[PDB]
RNA sequence: CUUGAGUCUCGUAGAGGGGGGUAGAAUUCCAGGUGUAGCGGUGAAAUGCGUAGAGAUCUGGAGGAAUACCGGUGGCGAAGGCGGCCCCCUGGACGAAGACUGACGCUCAGGUGCGAAAGCGUGGGGAGCAAACAGGAUUAGAUACCCUGGUAGUCCACGCCGUAAACGAUGUCGACUUGGAGGUUGUGCCCUUGAGGCGUGGCUUCCGGAGCUAACGCGUUAAGUCGACCGCCUGGGGAGUAC
């Protein structure tokens, strides 16, 4: 039926979480390792406009202390 | 007006500053104008590496819109505040002002994980719970 | 890129009486808005490069409708650059 | 460096616990215990393991400058032992796995190995 | 260098296979070398030419059945 | 006239420019504490630094360049050019409706304006690395090769001729030429079922058909089909200097 505009599974094969929101850690954690950074997003299968806008969200979300900044935080 | 989305967080012990300094800071942004399209407090935090030192601080996401000229003069006056320790305020480009990325995770806080003790009194004093001074 | 209240007064002043901002006339007028701000920015930033590109495309058109302003009607231009108050 | 040595009954302070730093370099590994509050309770290294020259800097000199560090400290009376590691340089797990013979639980093996936000311009190097 | 992704059970040694995944890229890969500031767009950014040889490498299996090699 | 171009209000995407603000981390450095013998360099090594107590570590502070992985064949500028994150000032581009003027066009001798990098005058700033300079190491001998010490330099502001590898290994812009798909973006619609599809625009790019090339290569953004105008070449060396 019409309409329906994202169910599930449906845009994208990797759905995209956030664009440019970061006031949620756990959106910004949907692509952060243990180690505490970002994996690359040929890996992810991630959608280009919300990483691009995201190389911005998380500098921000790390200068805001929602995530660690660096190895040493451990 | 372009619209520029503020978080930023207190320092614990300093937070009792906050409260007479909000009410001059939104009758800067209604006297022109702007508006305050939300005002959600978070309560404490655990900060995951200290700002300015100690490990916690106090979460107020305020979410203006203002007229770009008023917004300069406000900004490098809550950077150089000694009871905020840091903020960050986003792009005007596509940018939100409902519908709350971290909506549930706001009222979970209020409800059930917040410190229930005074210098989170005080936040909630800056936060929505706002209680000011007369002008 | 124009206050929305300056567009307005442009718009009641010069062009025609229908009102528009595609005429020779409100475009100089539009233009010189542009510069005026521009050359008060100019003042100082004299390394601001990539900005004075549009500089120059506003002062390179402003000449040039100008120009087809006297290459037509001579009441128009003589009109147009005493309402408009342009160059010293 | 490191001595044949009877066996050992020696007293000191009987701290039965410390932090451990492991300083991973290019050419070396250095090794040193801390007090947890943070003070120097001893240290060895793999150029004293007399390796010397690059054969100091491989796994097992690694490894034998830990169970150095780990021997003498027993007289400092330690039970157990934890860790963090910073540097890129050999002894990755024989390090560890050394400081874990020397009969000590290892139960957080830290990371630390420092990333700067783009620190300081090394030196060039080879030509590629 | 343990590398920081922590491992299923703690243990003396290790498993840094497991943990890697986008670790000392750029940052403290290029270790002693002379450092530029946008240089990296042109010396790293290796991704295109690195999905082609993804794509070959799938593509062939299949192809070399067809040509009857196999 | 619109078929060229131009322009108003709305939306959108990006490291464009110029000025402000801001956090944490290794080297490094200062102060105090703890503590013993090498530390450092490489192919291996010596110079270098240390027992006059080095190296390393804890707590606090100092200081400056810088800020990734995200960052992509992406995107922005005029060729070169642009990368932490945020605000002020401001350019240029992409979409869409209502609507407007109506060749106002192309190219450009002269021209004014403007830098990747270092060079460069003074102020501010110096953490690290380094031409030079010392010394080691190398060896047909070693200024090259290779290492250690180490200054001006690199960093900011204005200012001076804008230098080169100023590019799709296309002068400019413009008109026309089977397309498909990627990278990635306005926006109508989808089970909103691959960074996906279709509808209708977008740059940007791979692939290959016509044509073109000596060959690579280009291919609808041409290096095709041509169009106008400017810059500029006429064998090498000596000379991109001389004048």
């Amino acid at each position: 039926a019409r309409y329906f505009r994202r169910r599930k599974f449906c845009r994208f094969t990797a759905e995209g979480v956030q664009e440019i929101d970061y006031k949620d850690i756990a959106t910004l954690k949907n692509y952060i390792t243990e180690s505490g950074k970002i994996v690359p997003s040929r890996i992810t299968g991630t959608r280009a406009k919300y990483q691009r806008q995201l190389a911005r969200a998380i500098k921000r979300a790390r200068y805001l202390s929602l995530l660690p900044y660096t190895d040493r935080h451990q | 007006m372009r619209h520029y989305e503020i978080v930023f967080m207190v320092h614990p012990d300093q937070s009792e500053q906050v409260p007479g300094m909000i009410e001059r800071y939104t009758a800067a942004i209604t006297g022109a104008e702007g508006k305050i399209h939300r005002l959600e407090d978070w309560g404490r935090r655990q900060l995951a590496y200290p700002i300015n030192k100690l490990h916690k601080a106090h979460y107020v996401l305020m979410n203006v819109e203002a007229p770009q000229e008023v917004i300069d003069e406000l900004e490098t006056t809550f950077r150089f505040n000694d009871a905020v320790i840091r903020s960050m305020v986003m792009r005007t480009k596509h940018a939100v002002t409902e519908a709350s990325p971290m909506v549930k995770a706001k009222d979970e806080r209020r409800e059930r994980r917040d410190d229930f003790a005074n210098e989170t009194a005080d936040d909630a004093e800056a936060g929505d719970s706002e209680e000011e001074e007369e002008e | 890129s124009l206050s929305t209240e300056a567009t307005a007064k442009i718009v009641s002043e010069f062009g025609r009486d229908a009102n528009d901002t595609g005429s020779t006339e409100v475009q100089v007028a539009l233009l010189t808005a542009q510069i005026n701000h521009l050359q008060g920015h100019f003042a100082e930033h004299k390394k601001d490069h990539h900005s004075r590109r549009g500089l120059l495309r506003m002062v390179s058109q402003r000449r040039k409708l100008l120009d087809y302003l006297k290459r037509k009607d001579v009441a128009r231009y003589t009109r147009l650059i005493e309402r408009l108050g342009l160059r010293r | 460096a490191k001595a044949p040595i009877r066996a050992r009954k020696r007293v000191r302070k009987q701290v039965s616990d410390g932090v451990a730093h492991i300083h991973a370099s290019f050419n070396n590994t250095i090794v040193t215990i801390t007090d947890r509050q943070g003070n120097a309770l001893g240290w060895a290294t793999a150029g004293g393991s007399g390796f010397r020259g690059s054969r100091k800097s491989t796994p097992f000199a690694a490894q034998v400058a830990a169970e150095r560090c780990a021997d003498a400290v027993k007289e400092y009376g330690i039970k157990n032992l934890e860790v963090m590691v910073k540097g890129p340089g050999p002894g990755r797990e024989s390090t560890i796995r050394a400081l874990n013979a020397a009969g000590f639980r290892i139960t957080n093996i830290t990371d630390v190995t420092p990333i700067p936000h783009n620190g300081c311009r090394p030196p060039k190097k080879r030509r590629v | 260098p343990v590398i920081k992704v922590r491992e299923n059970e703690p243990f003396d040694v290790a498993l840094r296979r497991f943990k890697r995944s986008c670790e000392k890229a750029g940052v403290l890969a290029e270790v002693r070398r002379r450092e530029f500031y946008e240089k990296p767009t042109t010396e790293r950014k290796r991704a295109k030419a690195s999905a082609v040889k993804r794509h070959a490498k799938k593509l062939a299996r299949e192809n070399a059945r067809r040509t009857r090699l196999y």
